[PDB]
């Protein structure tokens, strides 16, 4: 993102990213700017509500005075606080899901990070606190496994990053997992300016994808829910062409 | 004659389709779960029937053997309604559904049964001493003739309410100059159920 | 009076102005446990204050010691306190050492006490601004003379005025404890004045008013027409709610047990026909034979009992019950129907509630018993909602069991003739027997005493004497003694009902305790129930015999 | 979050939350039009509707705000068009006449229904029980059609044009696992 | 909440190996550090059930004294029922001091 149409757009983007991450079998990149705006918004809203609450408290407790009218007073602050609680819950769920995913795929992401030929970097995928979490957790687990078990095996197989012999130890994500998608179409209101979409009988603009394993082509129209594998659908999901349910 | 049977069947269908407490139609979901596991039977609690309407309970208590088949065919009508799509018009291997009742009335000892309990619903307890080997009973019989040599089908229920209850063979043929009962039974293409005898002490 | 009936709303408004807050609990309610009317009023208030989103807390208490301890526990943040079901008869300021100048600023706190007992503390009315109550229409008319003396008592020949004031105060005091109105009735009057009445409120008011039928039939008869008029003012689809005035009878769980068991366990018929010996059973079988109901038919459940005689039961009773003097059993009651679950009546509902209160789930075991009683109160409160019926069927079966046990004990008492007739009052002590551990509950003891009082009143004796009943709990080695007032037969005219029989037992007990060093513990909210020692009972009793009642 | 396998699918509570995060129409009982007062000034909802409001007029608010006002006496939720007998009749006729197509129906199906029947009970013009029975009948018909359609499970893809959220959620794990098993069997065979 | 709840779950945790116990302590340290960064204003170890209602009825389960809250105080009398805000008692409910949500 570069600019905001409205904070509601940021809320919608956050929810869409959360839904995409929850069902994705692969660790997706990190939307820094969205949460950069959101945290500041939360801070300023909390400051405002606390300020007005403290002001009313001082007014009510300096003397008897007049108690605040229940009309247009309790309901607004109730709405702000419940909305803030809901937003915090959503952010918490998103962060915890990301933590679980980086827990599962620690060795694989560490392996890809040290590869110079790979264009993807760990910095884009992970926030700084997530980097610290990954490295410290990996070191602690390595210390535990070395003290407990690896101290006794011979030198030939002491490394837990072995990719030789019978069975490998690195868990790549399942890119062929079947997922439920909704073809959102182009995010633009014109929804007819993409260079990819074509047409069939009775109009019905659609996108044509192919499966190399089955040597087949599948037509994906706008407004139809499909159950389709994940390996070839990464680009459409990234371009916000389709939304995972 | 037939209108009263249709009215009673409609009343039972309305009861089964309408009975809900809070936010659940219990009997319809019971039918769904029963059909999904190939158990074509339904259990009716008597208190629910009493609470819904008293006239149906009165009629059931008056003449049980006549009334029950109407209910047990209303059940299969509702099952075919809520399980099979008409598709603007097949297997249809759904027999007549079995009705099972439960109640919490006062028990009656075996020695207290007398001439006043004839053709009435009773509840009692005892001990099982022997079980007979199972036997077959016809439900849908294919009947073939000899002289005129045509086909007919006979539908028979298991409730009798009387000693005879049996239409053995129609007198005269269905309309030349055949015998009194010139019919036979085609054992193939026939439907049979199972029956068992028990001794209580 | 402090708060008249017309002023209630104003006080209510004050509560809001002192309790409506965003994140602060500023209202605490103390309820009189082991009382149906208090439970009904608490439920109605809870619904009312849930409507306007006013945060609150409910705390049940059992004894005055608990009341004082919990009041000490409270913080100054709680602006408003409710005390429902008790507290009228004593001065709270002396009990709670309330300094008016500590709570002046005026109205640092507010304590709304709402009680039904007609005799109460006059100083609590005319002395203190901090303590405030809702009058039922008694101070304005009855107390017109005492207030003059109190105001005047708040040159050598002026001692006549002091003597007259002292005499007036003494005359106002020395009066037995009675109840003349219902808390639920007062709350429903407030709701009618405000404009929030509905069917749930009407049902709770009906329960609260019918919980007094056993002991305060005069109050019940005074209050019935208002309920009738209000219920008049306010296809069987699965969501219909029907409140109808159907005929009913003084019978024990008629619509949930067999008719035979109902006639057998009904207290009024027991008293009128002497069912404790064999002649009563013979007369009951005569009743059934002359009515024409078969015995095996009448011993069946009400659901499966024959429809024809169910329809003709009213005519059968009207034609058969005249000969044997049971024609007073017929009355008019309220019937509630919701959905296809069935029909219930107010009498059956209150019996189930009382039984569920009784049965559910030294100093240390006394505290454990009081905690179990509090837990039973909470369970009975939770059983109120219509979403639970396994918590009401259990109550009904427990009511049947408890009535069976009470009948079994009462027949033994009557046949052994343990009722000793003294010159002033009758006495009975349960030294030994079965299932004595059940009678540690004051309400169970009161039920047993009520049955004994009915049995004694339905006799040819022309002496109205109070009855004293005692029990034993071997683990504690104490006697739980309750004092009971006499009752007139239910089939009597209103001319000989000038005033209900007063209870002087609390006064006698407190006087004897204040003049002798008995090891008693008078802490129950009901002032006529005390705990006494086994070794100390007999001399105490002698004192009660020799003291002016 | 992890909680065992709760990281793969949505819980019904999350479904209810995401559905209730939607706009709805309201007929207010009070007025807080600005004196020509405290600003609502929320961060995830247009406050112009909440601030510029007047009684007995139509306006759009989020569903949870409407429910909160309905808990008080400040609200009167307007029922949607598809919650009436005359629309449900043509709907059920549409499913019965078409034994292959799932009928057009909003994806908030059954959920807005549950919520409205739970809270907004007295504002319906039609009796509640009849609407509930019609909804149950629609549920049964769609269940039968789903069972009929599930009988074939290709390894390449599948299409479900008009399934609601809950219907998709309650079926996701079984379909997903079976299709994954078939796909890996085919992949290992080649 | 990364405290291992030694006040309440197995009591001694002695069925774990010493290496496993030190690993648990290290992970609790990581959990404490994680919410000490840029997410200090969000309780990450809080409830994960979406908020659905604002006011709930709460019944006391264990006896205590009085506990201060923001703008108010709650006295935990044994067997009492509260009508309070949902988001003010979630910490107590998670600890097990309150019941009947
Ligand atoms: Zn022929």
């Amino acid at each position: 993102t570069q600019i905001y149409v409205s904070p509601q757009q940021d809320f919608s983007d956050l929810m869409k990213s959360w839904k995409n991450e929850r069902c994705s079998p692969e660790l997706l990149p990190y939307p820094h700017q969205l949460m950069k705006r959101l945290l500041n918004r939360i801070s300023m809203q909390s400051q405002l509500i606390e300020n007005i609450s403290m002001g009313f408290l001082d007014m009510q407790n300096a003397s008897n005075a007049n108690p605040p009218m229940p009309n247009e007073s309790k309901l607004p602050l109730l709405c702000m606080e419940t909305e803030l609680e809901r937003l915090k819950f959503v952010i918490r769920s998103y962060i915890r899901c990301r933590l679980s995913k980086i827990d599962k795929f620690s060795l694989y992401l560490r392996q890809l990070n040290e590869d110079e030929n790979s264009l993807i970097s760990l910095t884009d995928l992970l926030s700084k606190d997530e980097i610290k979490y990954h490295d410290t957790h990996s070191l602690i687990w390595l210390k535990l496994v070395n003290d407990s078990i690896l101290k006794y095996m011979p030198e030939e197989l002491q490394a837990i990053n072995d990719t030789e012999g019978s069975v490998n130890m690195i868990d790549e994500p399942d890119w062929n997992k079947f997922v439920f998608i909704h073809v959102n179409g182009p995010p633009d209101g014109k929804w007819n300016e993409d260079p990819l979409l074509q047409e069939n009988e009775f109009g019905k603009p659609c996108y044509t994808v192919t499966i190399p394993d089955l040597k087949e082509e599948v037509e994906l129209t706008i407004g139809s829910i499909y159950v389709m594998r994940y390996e070839v659908i990464r680009d459409l999901l990234r371009d916000d062409k389709v939304a995972l349910i | 004659n037939d209108d009263d049977n249709t009215e009673i069947i409609k009343s039972f269908k309305n009861f089964i389709l309408e009975f809900r407490l809070d936010s659940q139609f219990i009997y319809r979901d019971q039918l769904r779960n029963n059909i999904l596991v190939k158990n074509y039977s339904l259990t009716v609690n008597m208190e629910h029937l009493i609470g819904y309407n008293e006239d149906i309970y009165k009629k059931l208590s008056d003449e049980p053997s006549d009334i029950i088949p109407l209910f047990e065919t209303a059940i299969t009508q509702v099952a075919k309604r809520i399980s099979i799509l008409s598709r603007a018009q097949l297997l249809n291997s759904l027999p007549t559904f079995q009705l099972i009742l439960n109640s919490n009335a006062n028990q009656i000892p075996l020695r207290d049964l007398d001439s006043e309990h004839v053709s009435k619903i009773v509840r009692l307890s005892g001990i099982i001493i022997s079980t007979s080997v199972l036997s077959s009973r016809a439900t849908y019989l294919s009947i073939m003739c000899r002289n005129c040599r045509h086909t007919t089908s006979i539908t028979i229920n298991n409730f009798n309410s009387i000693t005879g209850n049996t239409v053995s063979l129609p007198r005269s043929c269905l309309s030349k100059n055949c015998g009194p009962d010139p019919y036979i039974i085609i054992h193939e293409s026939s439907k049979f159920i199972d029956q068992q005898f028990l001794k209580l002490q | 009076m402090y708060y008249g009936i017309s002023q209630f709303s104003e006080a209510y408004n004050k509560i809001l102005r002192n309790s409506s807050s965003h994140s602060s609990c500023q209202l605490v309610i103390f309820v009189s446990c082991l009382n149906i009317d208090a439970l009904c009023a608490t439920k109605m208030l809870s619904l009312l204050f849930k409507k306007q989103l006013v945060q609150s807390q409910i705390v049940p208490i059992f004894g005055y010691s608990e009341l004082r301890r919990h009041y000490s526990q409270l913080d100054d943040n709680i602006n408003s306190l409710l005390l429902v079901g008790f507290g009228g008869v004593i001065d709270l300021e002396a009990f709670l050492e309330i300094d008016p100048q500590e709570y002046v600023i005026s109205f640092r706190r507010d304590i709304y006490v709402l009680d039904a007992h007609r005799p109460w503390n006059l100083d609590n009315i005319f002395g203190s601004q901090i303590i405030q109550c809702f009058d039922d229409g008694t101070v304005d008319d009855t107390l017109g003379e005492q207030k003059e003396a109190y105001y005047k008592l708040l040159r050598k020949q002026r001692k006549k005025q002091i003597h007259e004031y002292e005499g007036v105060l003494e005359e106002y005091y020395s009066q037995g404890t009675t109840v003349v109105n219902s808390i639920s009735a007062q709350i429903y009057s407030l709701l009618s004045a405000i404009g929030e009445t509905n069917l749930s409120n009407l049902w709770l008011n009906i329960l609260g008013t019918t919980s007094l039928d056993i002991a305060y039939a005069q109050v019940y008869n005074r209050l019935y027409p208002l309920l009738q008029d209000e219920v008049k003012r306010l296809v069987k689809t699965p969501d219909t709610l029907t409140l109808n005035i159907q005929p009913d009878y003084y019978l024990f769980l008629l619509r949930h047990s067999s008719l035979y068991d109902s006639f057998y366990y009904s207290n009024y018929v027991n008293a009128k026909l002497s069912l404790w010996n064999e002649n009563g059973k013979k007369r009951l079988h005569k009743m059934f034979a002359r009515m024409g109901i078969p015995l095996s038919t009448a011993q069946e459940t009400w659901l499966y009992m024959d429809h024809s005689i169910k329809r003709e039961l009213g005519i059968i009773f009207d034609k058969n019950l005249d000969r044997y003097g049971l024609q007073d059993i017929i009355r008019d009651g309220f019937v509630r129907t919701l959905g296809y679950r069935g029909s219930i009546s107010a009498s059956e509902f209150v019996e189930a509630l009382t039984a569920l209160l009784e049965v559910g789930n030294s100093a240390q075991k006394l505290t454990n018993l009081r905690k179990r009683w509090v837990s039973n109160f909470w369970l009975s409160w939770d059983a109120l909602d219509d979403r639970k019926v396994e918590l009401l069927n259990r109550g009904i079966q427990l009511a049947q069991d408890l009535q069976r046990a009470i009948f079994n004990t009462g027949v033994a008492i009557l046949e052994k003739k343990l009722i000793k007739h003294l010159r002033i009052y009758r006495l009975c002590v349960l030294q030994d027997g079965p299932d004595l551990d059940l009678y540690r509950n004051p309400l169970t003891l009161l039920r047993l005493g009520n049955w004994l009082i009915e049995c004694c009143a339905e006799s040819e004796d022309k002496q109205l004497l109070p009855m004293v009943l005692a029990s034993i709990d071997e683990n504690t080695d104490t006697y739980l003694v309750a004092g009971l007032t006499p009752r007139y037969p239910r089939g009597l005219d209103t001319i000989h009902t000038k005033k209900p029989i007063l209870n002087n037992f609390s006064m006698a007990f407190q006087q004897i305790t204040a003049e002798t060093d008995a090891k008693v513990r008078i802490d129950n909210f009901e002032s006529s129930i005390i705990e006494i020692r086994r070794e100390d009972l007999s001399p105490f009793l002698e004192k009660l015999t020799l003291s002016g009642l | 979050s992890l909680p065992a396998h709760l990281q793969q699918t949505f819980s019904p509570e999350e479904i209810q939350f995401i559905v209730e995060n939607e706009p709805i129409k309201i007929f207010p009982r009070i007025t807080t039009r600005q004196k020509i007062h405290t600003r609502w000034q929320l961060i995830t909802t247009d406050d112009k509707a909440l601030n510029n409001m007047v009684a007995m007029r139509s306006t759009e608010v989020v569903l949870w705000i409407a429910l909160l006002l309905k808990q008080q006496s400040k609200c009167s939720i307007v029922a949607p068009q598809w919650l009436t007998t005359k629309e449900l009749d043509r709907k059920i006729q549409y499913e019965k006449t078409h034994p292959d197509r799932f009928s057009e129906l909003p994806w908030n199906w059954l959920v807005l229904a549950r919520i409205l029947f739970n809270k907004a009970k007295d504002d319906f013009h039609d009796p509640i029980h009849e609407l509930r029975g019609k909804i149950q009948d629609l549920r049964e018909i769609r269940q039968i059609k789903v069972l009929k359609g599930l009988k074939y499970l290709n390894e390449s893809h599948l299409q479900l044009d008009n399934l609601s959220l809950l219907e998709i959620n309650e079926l996701r794990p079984f379909i997903t696992e079976i299709m994954d098993k078939l796909r890996e069997i085919h992949t290992a065979s080649l | 909440n990364g405290l291992d709840l030694m006040s309440s779950s197995q009591q001694d945790t002695n069925n774990l190996s010493h290496q496993e116990q030190e690993y648990l302590k290290e992970y609790c340290d990581l959990i404490t550090d994680l919410k000490s960064g840029d997410l200090v204003d969000i309780d990450l170890s809080g409830s994960l059930v979406p908020p659905s209602d604002v006011f709930i009825d709460v019944r006391v389960l264990k006896d205590a004294g009085e506990i201060q809250t923001e703008y108010g105080v709650f006295n935990l009398i044994k067997d009492s029922q509260f009508f309070v805000r949902q988001s003010d008692v979630e910490r107590l409910i998670q600890q097990g001091y309150l019941q009947k949500i």
